[PDB]
RNA sequence: AUCAGACACCAGAAAAGGUGUUAGUUCAUCUAGACAGCAGGACGGUGGCCAUGGAAGUCGGAAUCCGCUAAGGAGUGUGUAA
RNA sequence: GGAAGUCGGCAAAAUGGGAAUCGAUUCCCACUGUCCCUAUCUACUAUCUAGCGAAACCACAGCCUGGGGAACGGGCCAGGCAAAAUCAGCGGGGUGGCUUGUGGCAGCCAAGCGCGACGUUGCUGGCUCUUCCUAUCAUACCGAAGCAGAAUUCGGUAAGCGUUGGACCCACUAAUAGGGAGCUGGGUUCCUACUGAUGAAG
RNA sequence: AAUGCCGCGGAGCUAUCAUCUGCCGGAUAACGGCUGAACGCCUCUAAGCCAGAAUCCGUGCCAGAAAGCGACGAUU
């Protein structure tokens, strides 16, 4: 069949014969069959049905109101950036480039970590390099050296998300 | 494909029941039922 | 579709003697010389049980001695021949003395042109295309 | 949380004024009332707003508002009421009968024909012929290009080859019987004038005469 | 010339024989063929609905002309009965202790020259000659033994493989008086007749054969009046 | 018949760690 | 309550959903006729202007003005190649 | 049929042997109940009987479900239940109401009570085994989709019934879905239960 | 001749290595509808009703309470 062949079918011989009092009667029991599924349904399906119902009767109150006023083994746990390394630091865990968040200009930069100052938490892991929540780490910032602070925990979150100490 | 305990195996079931293809019985029974 | 392709009519059950890993004899003048059994298609699943083919089964085969060309696909093969003896259902027992085949197209006509030895009859009916090239049918 | 109607809502934006519409009809009301003259008694009718639009357009204004809302703000009582001897004219003044100012010949006489509407009676039988549509009963020298009206129209019709086919005729009115609404809205999309716009001009309320007769 | 398919399956000639005769269908399976079959045959010549030795191979089994019909050594008594009996009394039946069974695979025979399998028995060869009444002659089609599966027989026309060359068909041609063309028939199939079965005056042909491939056999078998 | 997929009934170490645990809900909200 | 409750700061899930019910709080019109329901009008400049095969309010780009009013939005949706 | 078994020709049959690589390994041929897939036959034991006749072990014993803060146990709580005496088998029994499907930083709103919800924008271990759950791979029936047909995608009820054979690989299959509650390899230097068999007795 | 070795070998046992057999009544779920309010319209739902899955419950099949029972026969 060529192209648009079902309106062609539709245009030479129309459409289903109860097709329109069937969809008024679908979209008029609508209302009840909403009202159903939330008093009945359970589980995931439930909670994403709460979860899309919130969204959608915060979002048509916000048009309303838009239509309302134009109207009117010793080894390290936590990741590190690269005798006295007697512990383990796993590479996997090590980490080269953070996410800086400028202060004033409100612009991430993923930028590779120059180095590290001290670790709040405990400053034997400034040696290791372990970055952990609040460490001080300098970064370069030619396309912008300058220093920041770790805004979240890089054990957890995986990536090392610091805010620009500027 | 369907089973034995579906609905509709059921219902044809009983439409041949329901036709001469029991009278075939009926006739049988009442053969030896007379003799 | 392979299972059952091109059967032209149903298969009696038959008593299975080539299972797999057999080597049986290649019946058609194509070249090939032997046959390696790998699967049988239509086997479900049953634990442990080996795979199994009859006469007139369509099986995976591979030529461990025959023309080098005929080689290097794992063509489908039509068991023909079966030392097993197995119940005909009009009762008479039959068994060849070996086990044949022919090496086919998954559609059901064979690379060959004509079969040396006898042709099992439950072979030669659910593949017509065997039956129509086959010399003497038993 | 409770099983009520819902209430939907649109965007249209026009808002109407509601008691200030009413207290504005009633000052237009008591203006035509003090306009200089030609009295008439005539609103509306069951004519189109083009008919309203070119009855206006021979003036120089036909205004009642909503219906009795005039005669409320005029008053039964005489004290109340601007005119004289409006006790009998406010129990006359009923459905859609208002002012003007230009006009007696062209209401008497002027009677524009219009599409029909219920609950009046047809002025004949009219018939549908069979087979493919006619849009003008078979004065057209008519398209059957209205596929969208089989399924809109509920006749016994069937979409066949592309063009609407009516598999028996239908008579769409019959002489004599009170049009309803589907034979009114089946007669809309056919050529049925069965209408005729009126006045009423039975008295006027002169500013000296003073003399609203009731003929 | 004609399209027919015996259950779902494009080889007609394998499930039936059709002879100047009489003709011979499948039996057990359905009769829509038998039914195609007496549309064109049936005020003509009988149609019988056989089996041979209890299996539907019938037309690769038997091979037989207007004269007279073979059947192999596996045919049962009764079936054998059953074909005497439904056949007129001027067509002759013979069994044949043949070694090679598939007689319709092994003979090519038409009403008066018959081409067989090279290595056929000689009481099998003067067994032909006395009940076909036919001239025989050893030789094989294409370097290809098969003669009756690989070539199909009429009065005024045969076919052969498209692989035979121009030599080996003008030899063919002059060893059978009768004129020959190198053609396929069910869409590129090189089992003529597997795929075709032919009297002196009509032709069946499997329903995927090609219009190209029709009208090739109707113009070699002068079918048009 | 209980008719539920949960009892209803409640263990001890359960119950009892209610009242350990809101009760800190309050020192924290403190 | 087609997987009710007897639970025990109902504290983990907990933020909330429901055309289930009963009470309230604050604003709305209403015998100048309330909501709804049926009958009808829902217009004419105008197919406003760019935008296009074809877009006439409703593929698509700013509004979106006016004669009439009791009201007809350069238009709420369906739909039409239009 | 011929190692398809197993980590693997362990063990038997060929009588063990032919060629390669470093006694070992591989390859081709050969053989075979390791296996498909178990069946049959013999002797002994086990069985019963005559005689003889122990020991370990022993607070007392002997059903399960939920609870008993724990250690849940057999004794306690609430239930299902519950009928003498026994025989032969086989060996079972000697720690959040957690958790799941939706990441981290900043800004803009802003239902509301300095926060502020949703949004919105910014960036880098395997061999066999009983049963249960659904969170369904297939089979049954449905809804939606450019769903013309065929084939197919997603979603709903659904656990009744299936979910293989070989070295992640390649086939079969309608599918090869996910989990809960006798044995061996490479890796570090009495009673009670279950199953059958008798058995006193209104 | 500790079943000396070999061939055949009834009976028995046995092999998806052989043959046979494996069925229909309700109630529902997803879902599709009828009438019909709530809410003068509408609506599969609220009261009721219909159709509807290999699902649940029965029929069928196995066991027979050894503390469930009935009928019949004889009765020293």
């Amino acid at each position: 069949p060529q192209n648009e062949y079902i309106e062609e079918s539709i245009r030479k011989h129309g459409r289903r014969f109860d097709h329109e009092e069937r969809k008024r009667k679908k979209a008029a029991r609508e209302a009840h069959d909403a009202s159903l599924y939330a008093q009945k349904t359970r589980g995931i399906k439930a909670k994403l049905y709460q979860e899309k119902r919130r969204k959608e009767k915060i979002q048509m109150k916000k048009t309303i109101k838009q239509h309302e006023e134009r109207n009117a083994k010793r080894m390290i746990t936590k990741a590190t950036f690269v005798k006295y390394e007697r512990f383990i630091r796993p590479m996997a865990l090590r980490q080269k480039k953070a996410n800086v968040t400028h202060k004033e200009l409100g612009v991430t930069m993923q930028l590779p970590i120059i180095g590290v100052k001290k670790n709040p938490q405990s400053p034997t892991y400034t040696q290791l390099g372990v970055l952990t929540k609040g460490t001080v780490i300098e970064v370069n910032v030619s396309e912008l050296g300058k220093y920041a602070q770790i805004t979240n925990n890089p054990e957890l979150d995986g990536c090392v998300n610091a805010l620009l100490l500027t | 494909t369907s089973g034995p305990r579906d609905n509709n195996r059921n219902k044809w079931a009983k439409k041949h029941l329901k036709k001469g293809k029991r009278a075939k019985n009926s006739n049988f029974s009442k053969f030896l039922k007379k003799k | 579709s392979r299972g059952r392709g091109a059967a032209s009519g149903t298969k009696y059950r038959m008593t299975l003697g080539l299972p797999v890993q057999a080597i049986m004899n290649c019946a058609d003048n194509s070249g090939a010389k032997n046959l390696y059994i790998v699967s049988v298609f239509g086997t479900g699943a049953r634990l442990n049980r080996l795979p199994a083919a009859s006469c007139g089964d369509m099986v995976l085969a591979t030529v461990k001695k025959g023309k080098p060309d005929l080689r290097k696909k794992i063509m489908p093969a039509i068991v023909v021949r079966q030392r097993k003896a197995w119940r005909r259902k009009d009762g008479v027992y039959l068994y060849f003395e070996d086990n044949a085949g022919v090496i086919v197209n998954p559609k059901g006509e064979m690379k060959g042109s004509a079969i040396t030895g006898p042709v099992a009859k439950e072979c030669a009916d659910l593949w017509p295309r065997i039956a129509s090239n086959a010399g003497t049918v038993v | 949380p409770k099983s009520r109607r819902s209430k939907v809502l649109t965007l249209a934006q026009t808002e109407k004024k509601g008691h200030e519409g009413k207290a504005a009809l009633f000052s237009g009301v008591q203006q035509s009332l003090d306009s200089f003259d030609y009295m008439w008694i005539f609103d509306v009718t069951n004519m189109r707003n083009t008919y309203l639009k070119r009855i206006r357009d021979d003036w120089k204004r036909i205004f009642m508002g909503k219906t009795k809302v005039m005669a409320k703000a005029l008053g039964h009582t005489p004290e109340e009421e601007h005119a004289e001897n409006v006790s009998k004219l406010t129990k006359l003044l009923h459905g859609a009968v208002g002012l003007l100012f230009t006009v007696i010949g062209y209401f008497e006489s002027f009677v524009q024909n219009d599409f029909a509407r219920a609950g009046a009676v047809a002025p004949f039988t009219h018939v549908i012929p069979a087979g493919p549509v006619y849009s003008r009963a078979g004065q057209i020298p008519l398209t059957h290009t209205l596929e969208p009206q089989v399924r809109q129209l509920g006749m016994p019709t069937v979409l066949k080859n592309g063009v609407v086919t009516l598999l028996a005729d239908f008579p769409l009115c019959t002489e004599g019987q009170q049009l309803d609404s589907r034979q009114t809205r089946l007669l809309k999309l056919f050529g049925i004038t069965a209408a005729e716009f009126k006045v009423g001009l039975l008295g006027y309320y002169s500013k000296k005469g003073a003399s609203v007769e009731f003929l | 010339a004609l399209r027919a398919q015996f259950e779902n399956s494009n080889e007609i000639g394998v499930f039936s024989n059709l002879t100047n005769s009489y003709a011979l269908v499948a039996l057990g399976g359905s009769e829509n063929f038998y039914s195609v079959f007496e549309a064109e045959l049936g005020d003509v010549v009988p149609v019988v609905h056989t089996t041979i030795g209890g299996t539907r191979i019938i037309g690769r089994l038997t091979c037989g002309n207007r004269k007279g019909l073979l059947v192999p050594s596996s045919t049962t008594d009764n079936e054998l009965q059953h074909l005497r009996n439904s056949l007129p009394d001027p067509v002759k039946i013979q069994r044949v202790d043949e070694r090679l069974s598939a007689l319709g695979n092994i003979v090519a025979c038409n009403d008066y020259v018959a081409l067989v399998h090279p290595d056929i028995e000689r009481e099998t060869e003067e067994i032909i000659a006395d009940v076909l009444d036919v001239e025989v002659f050893r030789q094989t089609v294409a370097g290809n033994v098969l003669t009756g599966s690989y070539c199909a027989l009429s009065n005024q026309g045969a076919l052969v493989h498209p692989r035979t060359s121009i030599q080996e068909q003008d030899e063919l041609s002059s060893l059978l008086q009768v004129p020959l063309v190198a053609g396929t028939i069910n869409r590129g199939s090189d089992v003529i007749g597997a795929g075709l079965v032919v009297n002196d005056w009509c032709a069946f042909a499997g329903l995927d054969t090609t219009a190209t491939e029709l009208a090739v056999c109707e113009s070699i078998f002068k079918l048009q009046d | 018949v209980s008719l539920k997929k949960k009892s209803k009934r409640r263990t001890t170490r359960l119950r009892s760690r209610i009242e350990k645990k809101a009760a800190e809900s309050k020192r924290k909200q403190k």
